[PDB]
RNA sequence: CUCUUAAGGUAGCCAAAUGCCUCGUCAUCUAAUUAGUGACGCGCAUGAAUGGAUUAACGAGAUUCCCACUGUCCCUAUCUA
RNA sequence: UCUAAGGGUCGGGUACGAUCAACUU
RNA sequence: AGAAUUUGGACAAACUUGGUCAUUUAGAGGAACUAAAAGUCGUAACAAGGUUUCCGUAGGUGAACCUGCGGAAGGAUCAUU
RNA sequence: ACCCACUCGGCACCUUACGAGAAAUCAAAGUCUUUGGGUUCUGGGGGGAGUAUGGUCGCAAGGCUGAAACUUAAAGGAAUUG
RNA sequence: GGUCGGAUUUCCAACGGGGCCUUUCCUUCUGGCUAACCUUGAGCUUGGCGAACCAGGACUUUUACUUUGAAAAAAUUAGAGUGUUCAAAGCAGGCGUAUUGCUCGAAUAUAUUAGCAUGGAAUAAUAGAAUAGGACG
RNA sequence: UAUCUGGUUGAUCCUGCCAGUAGUCAUAUGCUUGUCUCAAAGAUUAAGCCAUGCAUGUCUAAGUAUAAGCAAUUUAUACAGUGAAACUGCGAAUGGCUCAUUAAAUCAGUUAUCGUUUAUUUGAUAGUUCCUUUACUACAUGGUAUAACUGUGGUAAUUCUAGAGCUAAUACAUGCUUAAAAUCUCGACCCUUUGGAAGAGAUGUAUUUAUUAGAUAAAAAAUCAAUGUCUUCGGACUCUUUGAUGAUUCAUAAUAACUUUUCGAAUCGCAUGGCCUUGUGCUGGCGAUGGUUCAUUCAAAUUUCUGCCCUAUCAACUUUCGAUGGUAGGAUAGUGGCCUACCAUGGUUUCAACGGGUAACGGGGAAUAAGGGUUCGAUUCCGGAGAGGGAGCCUGAGAAACGGCUACC
C-alpha cells in the first residue's frame, strides 16, 4: 500500500459530501466516514485511522457487499487495488464415479485497510460491477 | 448508434465474440453536450419512459453554494480554469463536472455586509443587533478574501451540464482550495 | 400447438424370431382361447412383464417401507380383484411368478365359455 | 420480447387450478393486481372450474357486468381479475360469502364462511418505512397500504383490516408458539404452531414449525402466514384444517366411508 | 541370341550458350508466338575436378512475361536558347 | 496558436526551494 | 411558429483495389496402390527350400534380390567336470 | 584358503501344480466373473501404410508425429494327424 | 387374544436413540422467563444457578464426505382411484325418495450435478506451543 | 425383459472381424389395405424465389356528431333515439412461424439490484397555483387551428393529394377561485440593556446543488461561558425526539438557494334530493375519465456460482486503433473501458487458453437399455435470435419493429 501517497491523482482525493468546516476547529482534523459490512466481517483499524480514498473500498467506499461470499487463495498482485484470487474445486463425472481438480481465476478488488501476498487466503464479498471483470471486494484476510 | 453494451470488445481472455443481438435500443449512447459559456440555450432529451433530460448547451449562470456559510447564490460563470480530465476542456471553456471555474462573486460580497457587515478585501440599530450576533465568524480563512479583491472566487461544479441541463458547484474551501492553487500558480 | 395426447405401445415381439419352443407355445394358447393373433398373446406378456417388473423393484426395498406397503397392496389389490391372483395369495411373491395365462383365463371371450352359453370358445 | 406478455398458453399455468391439458390451448392469464401471476384464483376460473356457476367464459362475463360478484366489497367486473390468499368473494345472490384458503393438498379451495366473518381479512404485513411528509405506512401481502398503523406493529405480523375501510382493527405479533398458515412451499396449506426459527444473517431466514400432530417440518419465512395463537385461529379454517395425513392413510380413510 | 572393345557413358541432365533434321512433339503463355516456360528423350555431336546436378545473396551480363508509365507509335503540333 | 515529456548548478541538526538553458520527440 | 437548405461530429450501409484463410476444381508429364487376365523372365521364401532365416544400416544388380558391419532364435544346437 | 550351519542381497537352475493360460508354457505369465494395491505407455479384422501431405529435428542419410480415398472375408496364434 | 380376523397394559428378548459418572468445557457477557427453583407455607407455599425461550456482544482452523430438509414450472417417466363398453386415453366421477339435492377426487413417487440450512464426525487432507510477542489471570 | 448363431482348418482350441438377430413416437420407398378412437405432416436439399385472397383494429350510459343519413322523441327551440365519416384515446412490441447465426455465447439450476426503468392494474396520496399575489383576471369558466363535410382540379396509376370555405374537444393551448395555525427572515419605534415591538415576506410538490439530523451497552461528580424553560435567579430539571436493515451517504425531515418550470380537474352519464332571508341562491349521491408521488402487480435490463460436442497436422493469446487496472469526466434508465483524457503493465493458458470444425438454437425431454451407458432433441412447454443481407431511426411505458419508416446491395 504504501499510503498510496493519497493526492497522486490529478484531481482532488476526498469523501463525497463529506465537509469539515474550516471556521471551527475539533480534534481529529479531518472529519472521516466508516461503515461496517455486516455478515459479521470487521472494519479494519487501518480503515478508521486510514487516509486513503478508495471509493470502491467496502468500508469507507459507496460499494456494499452483498450476495456469494468466496475465499480463495492470491495469485496475481500486479495491479492497482485489485488482485487474482484462484478458486480450486473437484469436478464430478458421474460416468467414472470420480473426481476430477478445476480452477477458476477471480480478479477481485482489495482496500488499502488490507495488505495481500502471493499465498495470503483471502475471503471476499460480492458488490456491484466495480470493472469489466471485477464483481467481488476483499472482505478480509486470515493469512500471516 | 453508439452502442453500450458488451457483446463487442473482447472478453478478459482476449478471444474475440462473435456477432450476436443485433444492437437493442436499451443499450444506446447519445452525443456528449460540450456545454458553453454564454447564450443559455437548453435542448430537452426525451429519455426512456419519458423522464425528460436537459442537455444543456452554453449555459450562462449557475446556482453556486458557500459551504462554511451555508448559502446559495446565482452567479455569472467568468470561465474554466483547471479540469482534471483533459486540458481541452479547459482550453475551450467546457463546462463539466468537477471543473475548476471562476464566478462572479460580487453577490457573495453584498450577502456578507448584510450579514457580518465588517468588510471583505481591503446604519439602523436592528442591523448592529445580528451583528453582535453573529461577531468574530468572519475570519473564514486567508486565502478567500484574496479572491474577493479581484472578484473571482474559484468554484467546483458539482452538478452534471448534459443530464440535469443545470451547472451548480461550490466554493472551494480550506485543502480543496490549497490543492487547487499549487495546480494552477504552477508554471 | 395444443395439449400433446400421451400413447403407448401394448405388446412387444419376442428376441428370437423362429424357434420351436415358442412358436408351438403360442399356439397352444391360440387355440385354447380362441385367439385371432400372436398379437394377442404378446399383449399379456407385456402386462405381465410390467406387473412383474413392479413386483421385482418393490420387493428388494426393505420391508414395512411405507412405498412398499402402499403399492405393493394396491397392485395385490387390482389382481386379486379382476379374480388372475387368487385370494390366498397375497404375498407379494406369488404375483411374480402367477403364469402367462392366467390373465388370460379371465378373458371374457374365454369367461362366456366357463359360463356354459357358448360350447365352443370360437362361438 | 419487445414488451410484456399478453397469453399464457396451457400447461404453463400454475398446476393448481386444475386446468385440464386438453379442450383449449390457452389459459386465463391473470391481470396486474394485488397478488403475484402464479399465485391467483382469477374469478373465471372460480365461477367455471371451482364453482361450476357457469360452463362457457360467456355466462362468467354476463354474470360479471350485471353485478353479482365482488371481491372484497368491490363489484372487480373483469374476467381475470386476480385473487390471492384470504380474500372475501361476496356474491350478493344466494347471500353467501367466501374465502380463498389452501386446501391441504395446496390448492384453493371453496370455504364458506358467515356473514359477520366477511366483515374483516387479515394481512401479512410486508415493509415498514416513512411515507412522505413523515408519515409511517404498512404493506400487506396484497398490496393495501395502510397508512398510521400501530408501531408495534414490525415486518411479518399479521393485521387485520374491516373490509370497508384501510383502519386496521387488531393485529398479532410474530413469535414462537403462534398459529400459523403455510403460502407456498412444498408444505403448502398447513396449520403449524411456529416452535422457534433460525435467522440465518444474510437472507432466506428459516422457521421451524410443529403440526397438531407434531410432525414437524421446515419452511422458509417467505412462506409463513401467522394466523392468530394457540387453539382458536382468527378466522374459520377449512374441512381437515391443514393436517397432511400420510398417503398410506387416506386410502385408510376412502375405504373407511363409500 | 549374335559380332565386338582397353572399357563400351554409371549417377545425373537436356532441342540447354551444346539437337543437323528442326519452326522436334505435348502443355501453358496470346486473337494470333520460328520467342519464353514446363515436360519428353536412340542425345547429328549431354555427362561427372575437360568437373556432373543444384544453389540463397550478388550482376551497367543474355532472354521472356506482367503492372505502372509515357510522343516509341496512331500523327503530328507548338515554344525557348 | 497552444499542450506535454526529456536537464545543469546551488541550500538540509550531528520530501522540497532558488537560479540557469539546450533543441528532440 | 417555422419548411427547403447548411457546418462539424458520432453511427455506418455499400462499392473498388489489395492481402489472408478455407473449399471445390482443370492440367502436359511423373510416380504409386488395388483388382482382373492360364501374359513374359527368373525362383527370392516355406524342408539345413538346397548360400539357415530375420532385424538395423550402407552400397550395388533386369526383377525377385546380393554383399559388408553389428544384432536376434521366431535355428538346424537347451549338452563335453 | 577350505568344511559345516544360519542369514541378507544377486545371476540363475530342478520338481510339482492348490493356481493360470487357447495352447506352447508360467513361482510368475499365480493371489483376474468369488472381476478394485499404486502408476505410466500402447492396441481395436487384414491390406493401402508407417504411404501421401503439413510440421519439427538433421550437413545429409533420415528421425519423430501421421491420414484419407480405395480394397477385402478372412489374415493371424498354438497345438493334432497326415 | 381379557373384543369377535382387530389393540393394549408389569413383561422375560432383539433393534436402533437421549442424558449422567468415571482426570473427559462438548465457548461465554450485559438482562429478562428466573427455569428445570436449596425453593414446603400445615400436605400444592412468600425467596435457588439465563438459553430450556429470547435481543445485542468476543472470537470463532479450514475442507472433502454422508443423513435429513426446503428448492429444482407444467407436460413427459413411474404410480394411487375411477366406465373411455375393454384398451391407448381423459381426469373424471359416484350416490339419493331422481319430485328438493348430497359427496369423495384431481395424491404421491422421480428429478444428475451446482447453490442454502441442519446432524455426524469414521475415512482423506489442513493449521496449531520450539533462535516461545505460547495459554489461562 | 442379464440368451446368442453361420464363416478361416484335413480336423481342434483361440484372437478377431464379417454376416445374421431385435427395437426406434428415424425417415424414405415397394406391395397390400374392411371397421372404431387418436394423430404427426415442406425441419433435413434452398433463413431459395413468390402470383393471388385473407392474417389488426377498436366504443360505452358516461371525449367530440347540424351526415345537406335513418325513423321517431313529442320529456324538450340547443343537445340528449340510432347512427356512416372523421378527430381524440388505446392497440398494433401480444399471438404465429422458422432455426440461419451463435461453443462461457445461448441455456439450466441458483443469487443480486444498497446498481436501474416500469404503460396497465391494485391501495393510498395535492386546503399553501389571483404574482408589486387592494383591478392584473373569466372563475357561474378563458383563446386558436383543424379533421369530417361543400365546392373547384392534377396525372394512367398507390391506403397520392392541392387550392378555397366553415365548425368541435379529455386536440393544442393559457389560466384562478379554499382555510387556518405555527415557525424562520428582515425589521419600523420605544431605546433600554432582561429587550420588546408595529409591519412585511417566505414556508405544497417536482428539478438541481451544498449543508445538518437521521443518536441510542453503564453509574456518579468538579468548577469554569452565561441562569437555559420557572424561580424561594438555591437550582428541583426531569419533559428533552428519533424508524429499518447483516450492512449504507437508507426511508424521512430541516436550512440556503436554482428551474427556459412538472403536477395541484376550464372533462363526461344518470338520479335528481334537502335548506331557507324562493335566488336559476346554497348544499346534495351513484359513477366514468385524468392526474404528482409512493407501494403492489405484469415485466425489462444488467448480474454471482457451477455446468457444453470434436479437434495440438491449433501452443501460446490479448495489448498499434481497448487489451487488464486506477483516477476524473461524458453517455446511459442505471453499474461497468460502455466511451474519452492522463497514468500503470497488466489480463488468459497443458486443470486444454487461442484458433479450426459442427451435416450445433439451448433445455424440459426421446430411442434402446440387468447395472453402468450410447445416440438423439428443426418440432405441441420455457428461454434466445431472425423477417432477402446489413446499417439507421420516428412513435411509445415498451421496438433497433420490419403484415413501421429511411438508405445501400
Ligand atoms: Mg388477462
Amino acid at each position: 500500500s504504501t499510503e498510496l501517497t493519497v493526492q497522486s491523482e490529478r484531481a482532488f482525493q476526498k469523501q463525497p459530501h463529506i465537509f469539515n468546516n474550516p471556521k471551527v476547529k475539533t480534534s481529529k482534523r479531518t472529519k472521516r466516514w466508516y461503515k461496517n459490512a455486516g455478515l459479521g466481517f470487521k472494519t479494519p483499524k487501518t480503515a478508521i485511522e486510514g487516509s486513503y480514498i478508495d471509493k470502491k473500498c467496502p468500508f469507507t467506499g459507496l460499494v456494499s457487499i452483498r450476495g456469494k461470499i468466496l475465499t480463495g487463495t492470491v495469485v496475481s498482485t500486479k495491479m492497482h487495488r485489485t488482485i487474482v484470487i484462484r478458486r480450486a474445486y473437484l469436478h464430478y463425472i458421474p460416468k467414472y464415479n470420480r473426481y476430477e481438480k478445476r480452477h477458476k481465476n477471480v480478479p477481485v478488488h482489495v482496500s488499502p485497510a488490507f495488505r495481500v501476498q502471493v499465498g495470503d487466503i483471502v475471503t471476499v464479498g460480492q458488490c456491484r460491477p466495480i470493472s469489466k471483470t471485477v464483481r467481488f471486494n476483499v472482505v478480509k484476510v486470515s493469512a500471516a | 448508434g453508439i452502442s453500450r453494451d458488451s457483446r463487442h470488445k473482447r472478453s478478459a481472455t482476449g478471444a474475440k465474440r462473435a456477432q450476436f443481438r443485433k444492437k437493442r435500443k436499451f443499450e444506446l449512447g447519445r452525443q456528449p453536450a460540450n456545454t458553453k459559456i454564454g447564450a443559455k440555450r437548453i435542448h430537452s432529451v426525451r429519455t426512456r419512459g419519458g423522464n425528460k433530460k436537459y442537455r444543456a448547451l452554453r449555459i450562462e449562470t449557475g446556482n453556486f453554494s458557500w459551504a462554511s456559510e451555508g448559502i446559495s447564490k446565482k452567479t455569472r460563470i467568468a470561465g474554466v480554469v483547471y479540469h482534471p480530465s483533459n486540458n481541452e476542456l479547459v482550453r475551450t471553456n467546457t463546462l463539466t463536472k468537477a471543473a475548476i471555474v471562476q464566478i462572479d462573486a460580487t453577490p457573495f460580497r453584498q450577502w456578507f455586509e448584510a450579514h457580518y457587515g465588517q468588510t471583505l478585501g481591503k446604519k439602523s440599530k436592528n442591523a448592529e443587533r445580528k451583528w453582535a450576533a453573529r461577531a468574530a465568524s468572519a475570519k473564514i480563512e486567508s486565502s478567500v478574501e484574496s479572491q474577493f479583491s479581484a472578484g473571482r472566487l474559484y468554484a467546483c461544479i458539482s452538478s452534471r451540464p448534459g443530464q440535469s441541463g443545470r451547472c451548480d458547484g461550490y466554493i472551494l474551501e480550506g485543502e480543496e482550495l490549497a490543492f487547487y492553487l499549487r495546480r494552477l500558480t504552477a508554471k | 400447438p395444443r395439449a400433446p395426447r400421451t400413447y403407448s405401445k401394448t405388446y412387444s415381439t419376442p428376441k428370437r424370431p423362429y424357434e420351436s419352443s415358442r412358436l408351438d407355445a403360442e399356439l397352444k394358447l391360440a387355440g385354447e382361447f380362441g385367439l385371432k393373433n400372436k398379437k394377442e398373446i404378446y399383449r399379456i406378456s407385456f402386462q405381465l412383464s410390467k406387473i412383474r417388473r413392479a413386483a421385482r423393484d418393490l420387493l428388494t426395498r426393505d420391508e414395512k417401507d411405507p412405498k412398499r406397503l402402499f403399492e405393493g397392496n394396491a397392485l395385490i389389490r387390482r389382481l386379486v380383484r379382476v379374480g388372475v391372483l387368487s385370494e390366498d395369495k397375497k404375498k407379494l411373491d406369488y404375483v411374480l411368478a402367477l403364469k402367462v395365462e392366467d390373465f388370460l383365463e379371465r378373458r371374457l371371450q374365454t369367461q362366456v365359455y366357463k359360463l356354459g352359453l357358448a360350447k365352443s370358445v370360437h362361438h | 420480447a419487445r414488451g410484456p406478455k399478453k397469453h399464457l398458453k396451457r400447461l404453463a399455468a400454475p398446476h393448481h387450478w386444475l386446468l385440464d391439458k386438453l379442450s383449449g390451448c390457452y389459459a386465463p392469464r391473470p391481470s396486474a393486481g394485488p397478488h403475484k401471476l402464479r399465485e391467483s384464483l382469477p374469478l373465471i376460473v372460480f365461477l367455471r372450474n371451482r364453482l361450476k356457476y357457469a360452463l362457457n367464459g360467456r355466462e362468467v362475463k354476463a354474470i360479471l357486468m350485471q353485478r353479482h360478484v365482488k371481491v372484497d366489497g368491490k363489484v372487480r367486473t373483469d374476467t381475470t381479475y386476480p385473487a390471492g390468499f384470504m380474500d372475501v368473494i361476496t356474491l350478493d345472490a344466494t347471500n353467501e360469502n367466501f374465502r380463498l384458503v389452501y386446501d391441504v393438498k395446496g390448492r384453493f379451495a371453496v370455504h364458506r364462511i358467515t356473514d359477520e366473518e366477511a366483515s374483516y381479512k387479515l394481512g401479512k404485513v410486508k415493509k415498514v418505512q416513512l411515507g412522505k411528509k413523515g408519515v409511517p405506512y404498512v404493506v400487506t401481502h396484497d398490496g393495501r397500504t395502510i397508512r398510521y398503523p400501530d408501531p408495534n406493529i414490525k415486518v411479518n405480523d399479521t393485521v387485520k383490516i374491516d373490509l370497508a375501510s384501510g383502519k386496521i382493527t387488531d393485529f398479532i405479533k410474530f413469535d414462537a408458539g403462534k398459529l400459523v398458515y403455510v403460502t407456498g412451499g412444498r408444505n403448502l396449506g398447513r396449520i403449524g404452531t411456529i416452535v422457534h426459527k433460525e435467522r440465518h444473517d444474510g437472507g432466506f431466514d428459516l422457521v421451524h414449525i410443529k403440526d397438531s400432530l407434531d410432525n414437524t417440518f421446515v419452511t422458509r419465512l417467505n412462506n409463513v402466514f401467522v394466523i392468530g395463537e394457540q387453539g382458536k385461529p382468527y378466522i374459520s379454517l377449512p374441512k381437515g384444517k391443514g393436517i397432511k395425513l400420510s398417503i398410506a392413510e387416506e386410502r385408510d380413510r376412502r375405504r373407511a366411508q363409500q
